[PDB]
């Protein structure tokens, strides 16, 4: 990881979240179970949605090409022809695999600072009213109810 | 009270390459590339393509006794021709600025055949029942091209022929004729009486004269003489006038062309068939909409983007970390 | 953000700050105002300035660059030159929007790390002395005036 | 006492796009793209451009009657054809090697026209005065090209004519000449008595034989014969020899060529004007420091490189977040 | 630096370690010295390696690429031909040192992102065991001897 | 007691660019740029190359008198032309089709030189001894092409000659003759009695016709008179017969072609050497891993990448801070 969270300071990933790409445990004496981070998930997704059109939007689409005869006297124009067939053709092929290549990297990177800021946002949240066990867990102080543990969801929990 | 930060896995087994590392498990990820086809020869703008099959472009222009199969055709999605495509020029010749012929009609999405210079009214002073061959025969007897109509001199007589076309189809028209070569003088006097004997052609634009080329020369067919082709488009309104004392392959039937951008000649084995697509390539038709594909870099219509890669999958979720 | 400043942990943007990109505000005793960090903004303003001449660097110049004629028998190679022509511009076109595209998304990260920075910086320097608000904010306990203000910025402060 | 760490904003309404964001107001940015152009054909490098207005190449090289304007240039920055730039070949016929010539002319900076074979001395047996036709007329009556000598038999007499020329301007020399086709042989014979006439060119790398080739052809501009152009670049120190016994439409005029990189020729409606520029397309001049441009692909001189974007904004500064 | 460790908050580099990247210091009773940290900086090879291999691998090899000759009157194929001997050859320069410039960023941004996740995993190992002085150092309080030192490089060190 | 931590720094002096900030030093890079070579031609596959030094390719095909040193050569790893190569066609004319020939030998890796027409024994009618001429000599005295014929006139006659040759190489078959044209009629007689001579060539692609240009050209080493070279490629099988009634320059000689890709021509001024490469340019071989070089656009073999940079060098360590 890049940023340090995903395959990081937070070793997996939960087969249990099935909402989103980032979200939360909390285990309250009411109950556990998993929830997604819509805001976060959406953003995401938002972006994401629009690396993989302007991408395509990059890359024109291939109408009418069909080859060309040559007689015996024109070997040259042949080849000529025959070198920007492939000379654009290597170009291409270059272009739309290290393009791939390069925003798959971006993109587990982009992941991978999403769940870090995620982390950070809930710890400066927190503050004194838990403690940061690891593996992105927080140990609370002051026992959080189910309504506690969504308020901290949503940002609101708000409590020096 | 414990609350975690986490992030979503699965049971995906999808992978794909970064810079910094090869073989990477994603949760979610979109394949760019195309690589599938019907393996079938489709209509396009739900019009059939033009199957030369054993013929080539010059049999069927020129009309070659073994292409009457497209006789009928007159409009087309595309042309095809085959690895069997060999049924041309049945007799032996150079056909001049043939590729260059083949370039034209590769924007013509149809065309308005018709009998330029009638045989039975045109030539009152030429015999027009004698000019067949062994070279291009038909069930089995001699025969001739369709199209073209080989004048030979009538009762020891080949006056100087004089013919002229104006033409008034609105459009180009294509008009396809031939010089014919004997392989001796003695030849050149029985077909066409004249020993010095010249065709002239010309119009607004072309003006070319041609001269009986007498020899013999390695047989090919049967034929020690040769027969050159030539072709040349008429546009609207100009006129064409043919002058000849002999070795003049007469135009019979002509094309008044359509122009329609968009169309093209590939080969291609694979079996044309009743379906329909908007994307055709000479191994079959693609249906995607995928940006890419790898099945073939000659294409016809609305495509994918042609590619040498073999993989193009790009990472939407997360590396899959299950930890199971 | 990709690192969490700027629209992220520090909401919005000083339309009083006036100096740089990044500054610093302050609410001493003897005073407000705004105050650009000169090391940061003109490392960053470099960074940019060698950027964007980089990118310029690349592109080359267009010198003469005039059509040619072909007679009515030249279709093939008058297709062939138009091939070249529109393959090299569409490489272009493509090589351009997409080199400014993508370090857009790059410069933007930039200044989001440097905000970023600059914070982290500031806050090792305070260590104690302060408290973390939020917002990209620190409020002192030993009552910082104008010359003490002064001293965080220059990073000289210095007080365990 | 608090102390913050913020950073800049403002009334920017700029905006540029990223992978992941489409509309991204920023504070500062750099627009590379240039757009704006004058609209005027103006000089490179001081020199007024050739506007060949209603000409086009050939009928500036060959001297066409109504391209008398033309005449007196013999530098420039480079060649302007407009989209009615028709007066080229007054006399019906083919000029070979045309676009080739063209092409040649497009790094040629100057020339010094010269007589290359004066009018009023290198025929002293064969008329000179009558090679005039109604198909290049100039002021309502019957003219010719002004750099060719349309040469006729005198008396009744067409000796088999011999004319050399050596070069010496120390640089290429562009020699253009014709080659006339009666459409009768009645006709044949009153202009060059001589049935069988042939034109005979040459030089140390040049040679080629010419016929006449008799034939009534459609009219255009009256004529039913025809006249093809030629042309050649004798090289310093070379011969060239021109031999004929008729049909020969002799050089009058020639061309020592200068060459001059960086130069060719465009198609455009713009007016030249009085101005200056160091980049120069069919729309108008640019002048701009930015790495690009989209008026046109065509481009003359010092040029931003051409692209078809409509939009090329970097930016330079942050996200302008002023949440007012 | 983009994430603020090399060259920032970790002023310089130590010409004295000398097995890896990455490593520690450390200055106990026993004595002092330096250790390189295998985990981190074989993993940085590791990546940097498959980093060259790749940008090699999107390169193709040239061939046989010979001249082509033309006569005084094929002048526009000749043009025709070098215009496309050109057009590929800018493009692949482009192509080159673009990709060559911006993944030397990357790379460089790669360690500095190595060096600060190094840090973070130590200091959250130490928790309260000792102090952040700066410079990348961590002042002890329970004096850790050789084995002590070790147990938090291995990463076993364990101590609420 | 204190634990710190740091990173790697030593002496290393390497600098590379970045897009924020230029010359960064570094503690480890790569370089990816070959700018090294030997400076000598050497063999690729073990086989030297054709070194033609003074000859061109045409001296070589047609057997000019000062490529003697040529005349065993028969396999090569690729052809080099110098800035010297002068000798080509010793008898002033133009070789049709010249570069296209070139370019075919581009693909010949080797040949089987044979004589196709035996001087001593194809032409029993015709004389075969006085076919020299002062532009083509040897060792001072008038000589000509060591791979063709000129044939002449025997004992006042010129009989139509005609020769054919089947081909059984089981492979191509390069043939290469010449038309003489004389500068008078007078000469034409003297060397072939029939004033309408022609040269007829043909096989079963390849039919042409030749007739005599009769008149006196720019001397160019001597020759008033000029001598058109032609050659075609005989396929396995095919047949190719001669025909003529004066003025044929025979064919003597032939090569049977052997393709074998991954080859071609070069020009250079490096000196051939005992040394072997995978890869060659014409300044010198390259011998690298380096997936570039800014040596030579042309190459032949296993190459790096050619590019027009000066410096590729990629940072794989960090930024070098020593802070002594
Ligand atoms: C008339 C013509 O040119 N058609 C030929 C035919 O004569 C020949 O027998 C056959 C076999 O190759 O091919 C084509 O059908
Ligand atoms: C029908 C006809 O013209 N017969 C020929 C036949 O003799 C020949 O073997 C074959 C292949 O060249 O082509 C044609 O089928
Ligand atoms: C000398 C010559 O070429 N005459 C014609 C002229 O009659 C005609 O009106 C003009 C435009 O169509 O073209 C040419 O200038
Ligand atoms: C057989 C032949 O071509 N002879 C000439 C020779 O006299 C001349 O010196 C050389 C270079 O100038 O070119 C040719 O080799
Ligand atoms: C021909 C040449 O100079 N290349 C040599 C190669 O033969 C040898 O195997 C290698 C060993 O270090 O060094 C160079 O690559
Ligand atoms: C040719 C074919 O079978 N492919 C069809 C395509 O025509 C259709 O547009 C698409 C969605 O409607 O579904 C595909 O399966
Ligand atoms: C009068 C004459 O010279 N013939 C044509 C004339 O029919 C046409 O109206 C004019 C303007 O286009 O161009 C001339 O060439
Ligand atoms: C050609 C033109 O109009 N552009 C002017 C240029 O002439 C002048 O030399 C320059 C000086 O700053 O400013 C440009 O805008
Ligand atoms: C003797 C001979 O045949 N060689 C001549 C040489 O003397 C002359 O200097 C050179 C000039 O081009 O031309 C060569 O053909």
């Amino acid at each position: 990881g890049l940023f340090g969270a995903i395959a990081g300071f937070i070793e997996g990933g939960w087969t249990g979240l099935i909402d989103g790409w980032y979200g939360y445990h909390h285990q309250n004496e009411q109950g556990s179970g998993y929830a997604a981070d819509q805001k976060s998930t959406q953003n995401a997704i938002d972006g994401i949605t629009n690396k993989v059109n302007s991408v395509i939007e990059k890359m024109n689409t291939q109408f009418t090409a069909v080859g060309k005869e040559f007689n015996k006297l024109e070997k040259r124009i042949e080849n000529l022809n025959n070198k920007v067939d492939d000379g654009f053709l290597d170009i291409w092929t270059y272009n739309a695999e290290l393009l791939v290549l390069l925003e798959n990297e971006r993109t587990l990177d982009f992941h991978d600072s999403n769940v870090k800021n995620l982390y950070e946002k809930v710890r400066s949240q927190l503050k004194n009213n838990a403690k940061e066990i690891g593996n992105g867990c927080f140990e609370f102080y002051h026992k959080c109810d189910n309504e506690c543990m969504e308020s901290v969801r949503n940002g609101t929990y708000d409590y020096p | 009270d414990t609350l975690c930060i986490g992030y979503h896995a699965n049971n995906s087994t999808d992978t794909v390459d970064t810079v910094l590392e090869k073989n990477v498990t994603v949760t979610h990820s979109v394949n760019l590339l195309e690589d599938s086809h019907n393996g079938k020869l489709c209509r396009l703008g739900g019009i059939a393509p033009l199957q030369l099959g054993k013929c080539n472009i010059a049999g069927w222009l020129l009309g070659n006794p073994e292409c009457d199969l497209l006789l009928t055709v007159s409009s087309w999605s595309y042309i095809v021709e085959t690895p069997n495509s060999d049924n041309g020029t049945c007799y032996p010749g150079d056909f001049i600025d043939y590729e260059e012929l083949r370039e034209q009609l590769s924007s013509v999405s149809s065309f308005e055949r018709f009998e330029i210079f009638p045989k039975t009214s045109s030539w009152p002073n030429h015999n027009t029942n004698k000019g067949v061959t062994a070279a291009c025969p038909y069930a089995g007897a001699s025969s001739f091209y369709r199209n073209l109509l080989w004048l030979v001199k009538k009762g020891n007589s080949y006056p100087k022929l004089s013919k002229s076309y104006v033409n008034n189809k609105g459009k180009e028209v294509l008009v396809l004729w031939g010089v014919h070569h004997p392989p001796t003088s003695t030849d050149q006097q029985n077909l066409y009486q004249n020993a010095d004997a010249y065709v002239s052609v010309g119009s607004s634009k072309y003006n070319r004269r041609f001269t009986p080329e007498i020899a013999a020369r390695p047989k090919v067919r049967g034929q020690a003489g040769r027969m050159n082709y030539y072709w040349t488009l008429l546009e609207p309104g100009d006129t064409i006038t043919f002058e000849a004392t002999g070795n003049l392959v007469a135009p019979r039937y002509a094309f008044a062309l359509n122009r329609g951008s968009g169309s093209g000649i590939i080969i291609s084995n694979a079996p044309v068939h009743d379906c329909n697509t908007k994307c055709q390539t000479p191994h079959g038709a693609i249906n995607s909409s995928l940006p890419f594909q790898n099945i073939h870099p000659v294409t016809i219509g609305e495509c994918p983007k042609y590619v040498k890669s073999t993989k193009l999958r790009m990472a939407t979720g997360l590396r899959n970390i299950p930890a199971r």
